[PDB]
């Protein structure tokens, strides 16, 4: 299972 | 033993010939199971192992929706970062991760890692604590920053400790027949004449899994100097690996020499000959 | 950094004359991941060409197999031909059946 993504752990 | 399941994201850009390609595979162990390519007619998760297929519709969709998010996410990092460095517009830029967990024979996180890479080269990376950030570089802190303001870290331990451990856990049960069970190499000597005076003699580890393993020369009963040519361990296309190592030997001492291999799936180390 | 790639050509099984087989062309330690891959027969495009997933290693380094359906001969030579930004020109690498 792959992790999803939020806008917490989305950056760069 | 121990078990890891990992994820590799990579995207490229292609200046003036599209927006960048985002590509993905998923593993358990030395398995992929699960791949994505949004160059793809119809770009969707799909399996490449038979233990996942049983998996749900709302699995798929699920995978599926990360993969093209994922693309839409690293083009923006591609892009913000293309800034840091201050960059050319002209040629491809990359940016890969690998993500995933390692699970000890007990069935508990041993270790978690997030890593991330521009351009090949370490960017950023979660510590092994899962709680800090180790930046490679000037433009890294400014991306660390960004994530330790908006909380980025705690999120990622809560996949890598939980979510992660569940799914390679039950990933380990559904495939076991396959996942749990290591493969024993089949071994032969070749015998490659170069000259009157000299031969080849090639050592061959065909059919095994997982994909560690180790050959080796001797003479008489010692080690080789010098020396053995390898060849970089490669897969044969049906999940498990092939390898040889050759030495040179005097044309009538082929004798004097053993090759000795050993592997998981070997009961004991094997000695072969000519 | 560009790194060049490096290639290797080999049967799935041993080869046989005249018994139908896989040929695998393996590529490894190169970036940037955009590369054009083909396999000749006799020196000849391969039609149908089976490619897997580019996924990379450790060092970060790229990685992905080729491989098609093909039966071993007497005469018949194979090869690899790889195009990839590091090298100016592209790269044959022939199937020898002792290796």
């Amino acid at each position: 299972g792959s992790q999803k993504l939020t806008t917490g752990n989305c950056n760069w | 033993g121990s078990h890891s399941m990992r994820y590799f994201y990579t995207a490229v850009s292609r200046p003036g010939r599209g927006e960048p390609r985002f590509i993905a595979v998923g593993y358990v162990d030395d398995t992929q199971f699960v791949r994505f390519d949004s160059d793809a007619a119809s770009p969707r998760m799909e399996p490449r192992a038979p233990w996942v297929e049983q998996e749900g519709p709302e699995y798929w969709e699920r995978e599926t929706r990360n993969m093209k998010e994922a693309t839409q996410n690293f083009r923006v990092g591609l892009n913000t970062l293309h800034g840091y460095y201050n960059q050319s517009e002209a040629g491809s830029h990359t940016l890969q991760r690998m993500y995933g967990c390692d699970v000890g024979p007990d069935g508990r996180l041993l270790r978690g890692y997030r890593q991330d890479a521009y351009d090949g080269a370490d960017y950023i990376a979660l510590n092994e604590d899962l709680r800090s950030w180790t930046a490679a570089d000037a433009a890294a802190q400014i991306t660390r920053r960004k994530r330790e303001e908006a909380g980025e870290a705690e999120q990622c331990r809560n996949y890598l400790e939980g979510t992660c451990v569940e799914w390679l856990l039950r990933y380990l049960e559904n495939g076991n027949e396959t996942l749990q069970r290591a493969d024993a190499p089949k071994t032969h000597v070749t015998h490659h004449p170069i000259s009157d005076h000299e031969v080849t003699l090639r050592c061959w580890a065909l059919g095994f899994y997982p994909e560690e393993i180790s050959l080796s020369w001797q003479r008489d009963g010692e080690d080789v100097t010098q020396d053995t040519e390898f060849v970089e361990t490669r897969p044969a296309g049906d999940r498990t690996f092939q390898k040889w190592a050759a030495v040179v030997v005097p044309s009538g001492e082929e004798q004097r020499y053993t090759c000795h291999v050993q592997h998981e799936g070997l009961a004991e180390p094997v000695t072969l000959r000519w | 950094i560009q790194k060049t790639p490096q290639i290797q050509v080999y049967s799935r099984h041993p080869p046989e004359n005249g018994k139908p087989n896989i040929l695998n062309c393996y590529v490894t330690q190169f970036h940037p991941p955009h590369i054009e891959i083909q396999m000749l027969k006799n020196g000849k495009k391969i039609p149908k060409v089976e490619m897997s997933d580019m996924s990379f290693s450790k060092d970060w380094s790229f990685y992905i197999l080729a491989h098609t359906e093909f039966t071993p001969t007497e005469t018949d030579t194979y090869a690899c031909r790889v195009k990839h930004d590091s090298m100016a020109e592209p790269k044959t690498v022939y199937w020898d059946r002792d290796m």
